[PDB]
């Protein structure tokens, strides 16, 4: 059996990949 | 706490204030009632009646009403 | 407002107070049982309900004898 | 694609705003129409915002969606989905809507429960699969026994009607769609029964023409009733012809040549109509226009001469006559003509209509719907238009269920019953099904103002133990059986309601992204 | 001789009727107060034929002013209003249509 | 008892006075 | 979550005056439920300072403070508990500086 299934159909799955994208943009700069 | 720019309207509000003014318990009720003596006169506006004979009409009509609620009134404070 | 009809509820409570002398005799929203107002204590001032009837006639007749409205148009 | 948006004027969202617009559109379009549905429902009144608003008062749920224009994606799935209703069964797109939004609605439930859109899907074709079953074992068939045959058509004529704005009119306006598909004896081509609009009267004095109405009355100086005639129809050209030949001039060498020719011309016309009156006709119907030289001929032999009728007119009078087409009269032998008993003129709103009263072999009707404005003959031309779809197609399928709530709760029952025995993975999506088809009886148990909230479930309590027939009953207030009362529906229209919201909320339920392009002219 | 809410809403269809003579005499420079209320106290007698007279400015008998309405008239009339009302009370709902 | 209370928090208990007053002001309008 | 329920029953056609009738009496008896749970701390004092410890545990388990119970719990019981009289809530001044995590700070 799949034991459960947890489906996350929400925002901020994709904002965590904002604020990512935003810190490698200044530590690149200062590079 | 309205914005009613309308003169017979903002006469209404004027009775609400009126009422808890003096008394303070039927500033609902006042609005209510003055509505509906408005409203059954809008009938009798069709029929050719003269607003002032409505007018006249009303005042012998509040009469009997006020009359009559003074029959059964007592309280032992 | 309690959900009743307003003709099958006022035509019951009328009629009521012309076969027999006039009681204390209204409505309720649980209705406390009987229809009895003195039974369920539902007491309010005769001055209350004097300057009711009295501002509201006085207040009709100010916008019965009105046959002109000489309100203006724009602001500016 | 938020994030570094590389468009230019076209938006989109996944997954955040994609099932919230789609479950507030949906939901929206099904709540429109909510306020409609059962034999007690109001109607709606259409209006534009001016240019020849045209406004068209409709309570079928088909007509309102196919003029609103909704703007949302989504929405527009639910309005093509009651086109095909209306254009396959005629009925039931009203009731397609309200489940299919009931079926999203509680989709949106299952948002804070966690549950993957896919189970819900998966979840729902198992469902779908015990509601066949469930109305396919409940459908009554009618074979030989007429006499129940025809009783059992009449309940199906004074159910559509019910919700339609002919409401106390079940004695006269169900006599008038159950003998209209009656007197067709053969296919369901829906055009035979020709619907005439006239103001003027009360709907009480709407009536079914025994023959066939017609306009475009007889000619000039022709007779204007025959008894006993031969009816002969056309689809040829009368005058000036231009005959077949493209690039053919009349070269001569003077005007006297000219009068022999124009002469010639009018003798060719003058022994066309002479090969037409050798059948031994009194009455002529051309589907072109007749000009004044074959008018002529036909007023001195005594012939009728109707023109322009409509190109579905020859249709129809060779169906209500038991004639043909005849677009050429050179074989009097093989040209079967008409029959009719009286081609008297009738009057009917202040205008001449032809009357083909006493017709032979009368496989057409005609409709005469009288009211009170324009708006209730628009309204009761749809509404017996949804009457005559479902008798054309229950003569081609006998088999009725119990509608009036009956049908829904048998669906639900089926469901429920099936739901227990799965895992609790898409059990709940079950649930959310079976909740759903039993919201169909409370919106018309709602709608007149009965407790839904009891009588529904009395409803579920009389199905879960017997009670196959058991129903609403919309005239007291209560529950009985729907075999005593006559409430049944088609099983072809009770199938398309399920089916179409089932496949409807499938499409709707799988979107995660809603990728709208850039608009033209839109700024 | 009804009851229910039936009784309430045919008393609303009777009052509806006395608009017409309150109308021709409103519009006759009579008082409408005092002249459909004689109307009701001659056709309760039972003078059927009996109205607004324009020319002597009171109630008098139509049949002697000669004032003649046809029957498919005053029925159309009845009929095709009350028809119309019975739609406006069924059909309200405002959808603008883009 | 009060044997059941239907609520109706709906539209077209508005929209029917506006189709009274709308048919009103016509039949006084050719009054 | 109740307005959300209370959505719910605009389709079922109840009365909004029901609802709040109905919500004051299951709203009198959620608080004897409560009050008959409440576990009362009078004496035995070593058992009130591990009491008040699960306090101040699952406070700061909603928090930022996650991986800091170690710590942080001593630093928020003692400090009410150096007060020995009235929560005045000033006396317990908090001065933040940059520099060091959050396990280098301390009461
Ligand atoms: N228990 C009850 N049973 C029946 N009617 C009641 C009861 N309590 C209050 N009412 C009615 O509710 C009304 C409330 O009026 P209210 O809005 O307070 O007037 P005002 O606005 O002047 O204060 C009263 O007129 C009273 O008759
Ligand atoms: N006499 C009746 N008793 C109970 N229910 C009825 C009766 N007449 C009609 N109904 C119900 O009213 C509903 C009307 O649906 P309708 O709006 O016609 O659907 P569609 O728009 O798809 O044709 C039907 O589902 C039917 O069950
Ligand atoms: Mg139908
Ligand atoms: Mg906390």
């Amino acid at each position: 059996r799949g034991k459960g299934a947890y489906q996350d159909r929400d925002k901020p799955a994709q904002i965590r990949f904002s604020n990512i994208s935003a810190a490698k943009a200044v530590a690149d700069a200062i590079r | 706490m309205m914005d009613v720019d309308h003169q017979i309207a903002k006469l209404m509000v004027e009775l609400s204030k009126s009422q808890d003014d003096e008394i303070g318990d039927g500033t609902t009720g006042v609005v209510v009632l003055a509505g509906a003596l408005l409203e059954e006169a809008e009938q009798l506006l069709d029929r050719g009646i003269h607003p002032i004979r409505i007018a006249d009409g009303y005042e012998q009509a509040a009469r009997v009403a006020i009359e009559h609620l003074d029959k059964i009134s007592d309280s032992v404070l | 407002n309690s959900g009743m009809n307003p003709i099958q509820t006022m035509t019951e409570v009328r009629a009521r107070q012309v076969k027999e002398m006039n009681p204390a005799l209204g409505i309720d929203c649980l209705h406390k049982g009987t229809n009895d107002m003195k039974q369920q204590h539902v007491i309010e001032t005769l001055i209350g309900k004097k300057q009711q009837i009295s501002l509201a006639t006085q207040m009709v007749r100010m916008i019965l004898k009105i046959d002109d409205i000489r309100k203006p148009g724009e602001s500016e | 694609a938020p994030v570094n948006i590389f468009k230019a004027g076209a938006d989109e969202e996944r997954a955040e705003t994609a099932r919230l617009t789609s479950f507030i559109g949906a939901i929206a379009i099904g709540d429109l129409v909510k306020s409609t549905l059962g034999p007690k429902g109001m109607d709606k009144i259409l209006l534009s915002s001016g240019r020849d608003a045209s406004l068209m008062v409709t309570n079928d749920g088909a007509t309102i969606l196919k003029n609103i224009g909704v703007d949302n994606p989504a929405a527009k799935v639910l309005v093509d989905m009651s086109r095909v209703q209306d254009d396959e069964v005629g009925d039931g797109t009203t009731s397609v809507t309200v489940l299919a939004a009931e079926l999203l609605r509680e989709a949106e439930s299952l948002i804070a429960k966690k549950i993957h859109p896919q189970t819900i899907i998966a979840g729902w074709r198992e469902a779908t699969k015990a509601a066949r079953e469930a109305l396919l074992s409940s459908a009554v068939d009618h074979g030989s026994d007429e006499v129940k045959f025809r009783q059992d058509l009449m309940n199906i004529a004074g159910t559509t009607l019910s919700s339609k704005l002919l409401t106390h009119h079940k004695d006269h306006f169900t006599k008038l769609a159950v003998e209209a598909v009656l007197r067709l004896k053969g296919s369901g081509n829906l055009e035979a029964i020709h619907i005439i609009k006239k103001l003027g009267g009360s709907l009480a004095d709407s009536y079914l023409d025994e023959g066939f109405l017609l306009d475009k009355k007889i000619g000039v100086n022709q007779p204007k009733r025959i008894e006993n005639a031969k009816i002969l129809i056309a689809n040829t050209g009368m005058d000036t012809d231009k005959i077949k030949i493209f690039g053919s001039r009349v070269r001569v060498d003077s005007t006297a040549k000219v009068a022999e020719i124009e002469h010639a011309e009018k003798e060719k016309m003058k022994e066309k109509v002479e090969r037409i009156l050798k059948h031994g006709i009194n009455c002529f119907i051309n589907r072109q226009l007749i000009y004044n030289y074959p008018e002529q001929l036909f007023g001195a032999a005594g012939v009728m001469a109707i023109e322009h009728a409509d190109f579905a007119g020859v249709e129809r009078l060779a169906l209500v006559t038991g004639g043909e087409i005849a677009s050429t009269f050179d074989h009097p032998e093989l040209v079967k003509l008409g029959s009719c008993k009286l081609i008297e003129e009738v009057m009917i709103g202040e205008d001449k209509l032809i009357h083909f009263s006493g017709v032979a072999l009368g496989e057409a009707c005609t409709i005469v719907l009288r009211g009170a404005t324009q708006q209730i003959l628009d309204e009761a031309e749809r509404s017996l238009h949804d009457a005559l779809c479902v008798l054309a197609q229950t003569v081609k399928d006998s088999r009725t269920v119990y509608g009036g709530g009956c049908s829904e709760m048998l669906m639900a029952h089926a469901v429920t019953q099936l739901a227990n025995r799965t895992p609790g993975k898409e059990a709940v999506a079950m649930e959310s099904y079976a909740k759903a088809l039993r919201m169909l009886p409370t919106i018309i148990a709602d709608n007149a103002g009965y407790d839904s909230a009891d009588l529904v479930a009395q409803l579920r309590a009389a199905h879960s133990e017997g009670n196959t027939t058991a129903g609403l009953d919309m005239r007291e207030g209560t529950i009985g059986d729907m075999a005593i009362l006559g409430i049944t529906e088609s099983f072809q229209v009770k199938r398309q309601v399920l089916l179409s919201a089932a496949e409807a909320a499938e499409v709707i339920l799988r979107v995660d992204n809603i990728i709208k392009a850039a608009p033209r002219k839109r700024v | 001789t009804l009851s229910g809410m039936e009784s309430y809403c045919v008393r609303a269809f009777a009052d509806a009727m006395e608009v017409i003579p309150s109308t021709l005499a409103e519009n006759a420079g009579l008082n409408p107060i005092s002249t459909v209320t004689e109307l009701r106290n001659r056709h309760a007698q039972g003078e059927k034929t009996a109205g607004i007279n324009v020319r002597k400015g009171g109630i008098s008998n139509i049949l002697e002013e000669l004032v003649v309405q046809p029957l498919l008239v005053s029925v159309s009339a009845l009929t095709l209003a009350t028809e119309t009302v019975r739609s406006i009370l069924k059909i309200d709902d405002v959808v603008n249509t883009r």
